[PDB]
């Protein structure tokens, strides 16, 4: 999840 | 009776004393004190002084920071443009008119201002939706071997402009209409006046269903999924402190985004619904301004939530605001 959460600006 | 009808307007004040004038012709100081008009203008002034810098900076910083120019950011840039439509179509015009005490630009001006303000608020609305979809798609991974790229980003943006015209354009050509609202200094969609020649009733249902309920459903499904995926991922990975943090931060954000969408549009929908259910009611000019206050202020708080609270945009903004770097 982490990379994706960074990509969508949520983490 | 408690209104006054005219060819294309509805002053929410009874003309039993004969004082009511066309909102295109003379000041409306009989449905609100002049000072309250100044406060209206004061509020449009706030929304500009805050709204323009926040949203312009978002575009500006994007022009000068490579790393921001990714497909998943397009929709956010889009949000910022939508906000500016509200700023220059709605807010400035309204600052100008409020100080005259009526909608000095006439019926056609009313159609322009109402169109651009609505387009703006609607592109923003559908952006917030598209963004939840894209986030759901990317993170929840509901499609085997799918990679979100530039083309999808563009479709998502185009989708919002089409949905927005689907709302702003009809009232320009027969299905509903634009007319001065609240204190008659700005023009919105007529959703409170039973006006058969334009079919307001069917339009209000369409708006409520397609432009409130759908969005509400799509946002809740998507972010609900996302919170689910992330809770699950963390539970299966409790040895990772970072993943535990992400789960908390992501949950907080979703609560903020959802509550924020409600605050912004619930009033318009809630009020619209009440008038539909209680056909013909005494609703004042100030009270009819409340739904607008909630929606228009999102030109400031949406970018706070979706831009200023985004780690990347923030750093770039700080760097740019602090001259060279920081
Ligand atoms: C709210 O209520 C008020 C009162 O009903 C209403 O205002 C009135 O509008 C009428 C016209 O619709 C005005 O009537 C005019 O009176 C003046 C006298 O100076 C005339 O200039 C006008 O012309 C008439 O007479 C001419 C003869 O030479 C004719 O050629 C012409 O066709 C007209 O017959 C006309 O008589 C009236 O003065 C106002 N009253 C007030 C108090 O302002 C108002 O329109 C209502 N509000 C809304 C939004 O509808
Ligand atoms: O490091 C970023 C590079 O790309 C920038 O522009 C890109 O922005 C979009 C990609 O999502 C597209 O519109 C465009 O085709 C891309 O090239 C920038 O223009 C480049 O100079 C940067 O090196
Ligand atoms: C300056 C004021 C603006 C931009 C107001 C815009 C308001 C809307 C696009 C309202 C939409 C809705 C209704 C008319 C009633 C049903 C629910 C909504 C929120 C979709
Ligand atoms: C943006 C315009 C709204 C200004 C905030 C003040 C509105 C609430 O304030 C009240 O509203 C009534 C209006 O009928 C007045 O009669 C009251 O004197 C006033 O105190
Ligand atoms: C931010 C730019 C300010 C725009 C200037 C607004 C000018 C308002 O114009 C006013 O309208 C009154 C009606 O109430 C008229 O009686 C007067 O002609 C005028 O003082
Ligand atoms: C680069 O490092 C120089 C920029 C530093 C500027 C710091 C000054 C802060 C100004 C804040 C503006 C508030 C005024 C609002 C007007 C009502
Ligand atoms: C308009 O005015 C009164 C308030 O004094 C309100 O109670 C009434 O229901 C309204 N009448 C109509 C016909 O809408």
């Amino acid at each position: 999840i982490l990379e994706n959460l960074k990509d969508v600006g949520l983490f | 009776m408690n209104g006054t009808e005219g060819p294309n307007f509805y002053v929410p004040f009874s003309n039993k004393t004969g004082v009511v004038r066309s909102p295109f012709e003379a000041p409306q100081y009989y449905l609100a004190e002049p000072w309250q008009f100044s406060m209206l203008a004061a509020y449009m002034f706030l929304l500009i002084m805050l709204g323009f810098p926040i949203n312009f900076l978002t575009l500006y910083v994007t022009v000068q920071h490579k790393k921001l120019r990714t497909p998943l950011n397009y929709i956010l840039l889009n949000l910022a443009v939508a906000d500016l439509f509200m700023v220059f179509g709605g807010f400035t015009t309204t600052l100008y008119t409020s100080l005259h005490g009526y909608f000095v630009f006439g019926p056609t001006g009313c159609n322009l201002e109402g169109f651009f303000a609505t387009l703006g608020g609607e592109i923003a609305l559908w952006s917030l939706v598209v963004l939840a979809i894209e986030r759901y798609v990317v993170v929840c991974k509901p499609m085997s071997n799918f990679r979100f790229g530039e083309n999808h980003a563009i479709m998502g943006v185009a989708f919002t402009w089409v949905m927005a015209l689907a709302c702003a354009a009809p009232p320009l050509v027969g299905w509903s209409r634009y007319i001065p609202e609240g204190m008659q200094c700005s023009c919105g969609i007529d959703y409170y006046t039973p006006h058969e020649e334009t079919n307001n009733e069917s339009f209000v249902i369409y708006m409520f269903v397609v432009h409130f309920i759908i969005p509400l459903i799509v946002i809740f499904f998507c972010y609900g999924q996302l919170v689910f995926t992330v809770k699950e991922a963390a539970a299966q990975q409790q040895e990772s402190a970072t993943t535990q943090k992400a789960e908390k931060e992501v949950t907080r954000m979703v609560i903020i985004m959802v509550i924020a969408f409600l605050i912004c549009w619930l009033p318009y929908a809630g009020v619209a619904f009440y008038i539909f259910t209680h056909q013909g009611s005494d609703f004042g000019p100030i009270f009819m301004t409340i739904p607008a206050f909630f929606a228009k202020t999102s030109a400031v708080y949406n970018p706070v939530i979706y831009i200023m609270m985004n780690k990347q945009f923030r750093n770039c903004m700080v760097t740019t605001l602090c001259c060279g770097k920081n």
